[PDB]
């Protein structure tokens, strides 16, 4: 899942260096700057919260397979929130698969879980 | 070794246009900052535009760093690197995406990024 | 009577000449070297002018004629002088507002491309009548 | 401590003051070459001024819609800015001034539109999904008549056709070197025409309806030359 | 002492902010040193217009500084200090002038200043 | 010839900064600076190639007399080349001249040969 | 030792609209080399025509400088230097040819040189 999160986090650093100098920019910068913005808002994190590594894997997967690119920058940290109260019910055979193959679950179960998640997820 | 007698006149060719197109690339940096791409020339735009592709295509995707790059890896000879450098210099890939050339290979693998991005 | 053209990328000017012969929408046109003081529009035509012996004659565009005893003005949009005909180009502009009244709605609209035409037609043909 | 990276601010400052004279040089001698061509147009909007104001003034005034008050129920606005920023608040002051006047004046987006002349003014007025008419950019810097004739000549049609009641137009006003203001001013219709240098007796050897209609697109034409 | 549980919540969120803002203005310095205000975005136009107030904010006339101004000086509470940093930080006072934010205390002491001013 | 040498390169180092604009004066910005840039072709040099002080001047002269005003900038360091094997055919009592008495030689003489070299070189 | 204390009023107020005279002078020289001579105020053409005057008049004739150019060389004193600047300062000699102002010495020599001119 996130084999090269540190070199396209470098590379969006870069970019963003780079094109804060300009304001005409191409479809694929602006999705790039969007991707990087959201990459970094997911992962703060506040003291003393420890998260599993079967969570952290789907969030990750969430954020890296573009179902995070329509919610606002500002509402990240209330969608992870809710998406680990809503896996903590639903979905719980997938933290089980997780914790025991130490592999990614079937895709289609995390593209459904992700969607039915989003459906009753809100924006602010 | 790098003489004209030993590796080719037009490897010396490519080389040396590819060290002096980053050279003046290399001065800009300083003023672009803070005066804004729009500021240049037309030249000058053309100039850091094909020397952001050459400086993003001068990297390369190696068979150890599999563990740091989930890539198997390329191994590239001096015909294939110095005619692609030869294209790019003369701008026959101008359109295609700026993050497209980096850890590739051969431009065959440019090429088919790109597509794959949906260029 | 002197004649005078402002145009206003820059006055294009003329000496004193006896009489100006113009065409406007009234018809049949002709000033007088004393004239009483009028205004009359002019289309898209030529301004013929005669000094004793030698005449000239300088095209014109949406002119604006004023008249008064001493001073003759044409508030012209735009206005060339009779070696100024630029044949050539004004033969191309009748060819790029032949297809412009042929086509529906072009790049620019028939609101210029019905003027081009006769502004085209007069710089290729009304000028060099000398 | 940090020697290179002091060395490297310094060459790198250096060569911006190097720039920045330069591009002093030239914004010199291109407003050089400003004046001059304003000078050159001043004559003819004299002359129009003069005939215009004679042709207008007296009984023969009458009525005509590009001279009339019509009802007002829109207004439009021409704004003219740069195509190329390092002006200073060369946009901002127009751009701010344009958006508290309509701020003030209307509340709903069907009660005005803009005419924006100038790269800056689209991003500006797009941000904020302003209403926008149509636009033209990156024009010579120093234009002629013929590449705004069209525009001029399109608003002006806009006028007559009653898209719109009542047209504005702002821009900087070229006080001083040092000092640029900006101005407000009233296009269509003509109102408040001042007296003319002495009352005329030029003969409408057409009808001065038709003198009207021929020579108020005109005026409009040239005052945004002007402008 | 700084923790969300010491200092309570409000307390905590109104801190955060307040240094967060006066770190853009830091980084913005270099470029307001050359190119001044005219080159800024909208955003960190108001970024800069709210810093410039929150820093002039953070300073007060004390007692002991009375012999060398003659200012009586002040004493202000927690609570007044956070809300009146709450209300600069939503845009409650960004038709001040920034010199009625200097030396005073409890906010009200600001809006008496500008309008003694004549605001 | 090297008097008037080290003037055009101190106004074109002086200038550098015009380069990007070319809309002022010819002098300004188009004279000096075509000039400019033809000096740096010249000065060029490949390795092991000295050259003879005879044809270093002569190359020098046409420079600092005009001589390469409408040769296009990329054709300069052919022009140079070309000119050297000239010389050894038609300006031998040119190259000898110089040799004998280390003095310039008649302008007229020179001028022609400089002149007549430019008819049979083809501009690339 | 520029200072009323040593020199005198009259010397140092010579002393310093002169250099007054040339800094003003060197501030113009970007707008003249922008616009040229012309496109200059009154105060402009007059404070650059007064600047040339004084910076050629600058210039000495030295003894050690006969083997360049043959001329006898002038040791001009203090109050003849003085009186000179403050009459080119007032204005007087501002009919003769800039190079009358050249390599002279004292200010007799210019109107001198000015004369063999014409
Ligand atoms: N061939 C020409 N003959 C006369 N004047 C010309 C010619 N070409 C350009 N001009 C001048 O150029 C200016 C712009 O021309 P204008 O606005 O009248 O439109 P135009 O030349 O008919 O346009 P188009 O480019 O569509 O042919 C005017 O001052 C006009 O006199």
């Amino acid at each position: 899942v996130a084999g090269t999160l540190r070199l396209d986090l470098a590379a969006y650093r870069e970019l963003e260096a780079f094109a804060q100098f300009g304001s005409d920019l191409d479809k694929a910068t602006q999705a790039k700057l969007a991707r990087g913005a959201r990459t970094v808002e997911v992962l703060k994190q506040d003291l003393h919260q420890p998260i599993p590594v079967e969570k952290q894997v789907l969030i990750i997967y969430a954020l890296t397979r573009g179902f995070l690119d329509d919610i606002p920058v500002e509402d990240v940290r209330r969608f992870e929130k809710e998406f680990y109260l809503f896996l903590d019910q639903n979905g719980q055979h997938l933290l089980e698969h997780i914790r025991t193959t130490k592999d990614l679950p079937n895709e289609d179960d995390l593209n459904k879980a992700i969607e039915a998640f989003k459906k009753t997820f809100v924006v602010s | 070794a790098l003489a004209p007698e030993i590796v080719g006149e037009e490897h010396y060719q490519v080389a040396r246009k590819v060290q002096q197109t980053l050279q003046r690339y290399k001065e800009l940096q300083d003023i672009i900052a803070i005066l804004g791409m729009d500021e240049l020339s037309d030249e000058d735009k053309l100039v850091v535009h094909r020397a952001r592709r050459i400086q993003f295509f001068l990297s390369q995707n190696f068979h150890v760093a599999e563990q740091f790059t989930g890539q198997p890896g390329s191994y590239v000879p001096v015909k294939e690197t110095v005619r692609g450098f030869k294209e790019i210099l003369e701008g026959k890939y101008d359109h295609l995406p700026e993050d497209a050339f980096r850890l590739v290979g051969r431009i065959e693998e440019v090429v088919e990024k790109a597509k794959a991005m949906g260029v | 009577i002197h004649v005078s053209v402002v145009t206003p990328d820059g006055p294009v000017y003329e000496d004193d000449v006896e009489m100006v012969s113009v065409k406007a929408k009234s018809g049949e046109l002709g000033i007088l070297p004393g004239h009483i003081p009028l205004v009359a529009p002019l289309e898209i035509s030529a301004a013929r002018l005669k000094k004793g012996g030698k005449t000239q004659y300088i095209a014109v565009s949406g002119g604006f004629l004023e008249v008064r005893p001493d001073k003759v003005t044409i508030l012209a949009q735009a206005a060339e002088r009779a070696e100024d005909i630029d044949v050539l180009r004004a033969k191309a502009a009748k060819e790029r507002a032949e297809r412009r009244l042929q086509s529906q709605q072009d790049d620019i609209d028939f609101k210029r491309a019905e003027l081009a035409l006769k502004r085209a037609m007069n710089r290729l043909s009304v000028a060099e009548m000398k | 401590a940090s020697l290179r990276d002091i060395k490297t601010r310094i060459n790198a400052t250096k060569k911006t003051s190097q720039i920045t004279k330069a591009m002093e040089m030239v914004s010199t001698s291109k407003l050089n070459r400003a004046e001059q061509n304003a000078k050159s147009f001043v004559p003819y909007m004299e002359k129009i001024q003069e005939v215009v104001a004679n042709v207008a003034l007296g009984a023969g005034g009458a009525s005509h819609p590009m001279l009339v008050s019509r009802p007002v129920k829109k207004t439009g606005y021409l704004v003219i800015t740069s195509d190329r920023g390092l002006a200073g608040a060369y946009n901002s002051n127009v751009l701010r001034l344009v958006y508290q006047t309509i701020q003030k004046r209307h509340a709903s987006p069907d009660e005005y539109a803009i005419i924006v002349i100038g790269r800056v003014g689209l991003s500006f007025f797009r941000k904020r999904n302003m209403p926008v008419i149509l636009d033209i950019t990156r024009l010579p810097d120093q234009p002629s008549f013929a590449d705004i004739k069209e525009i001029a000549r399109k608003t002006v049609g806009l006028f007559a056709d009653g898209t719109f009641d009542e047209l504005y137009m702002y821009y900087n006003h070229y006080v001083s070197a040092i000092q640029q203001e900006v101005t407000e001013r009233k296009l269509l219709p003509l109102t408040d025409l001042a007296e003319n240098k002495q009352r005329t007796v030029y003969e409408f050897e057409p009808s001065q309806e038709e003198i009207l209609d021929v020579l108020l697109p005109q005026y409009a034409e040239s005052l945004i030359y002007g402008a």
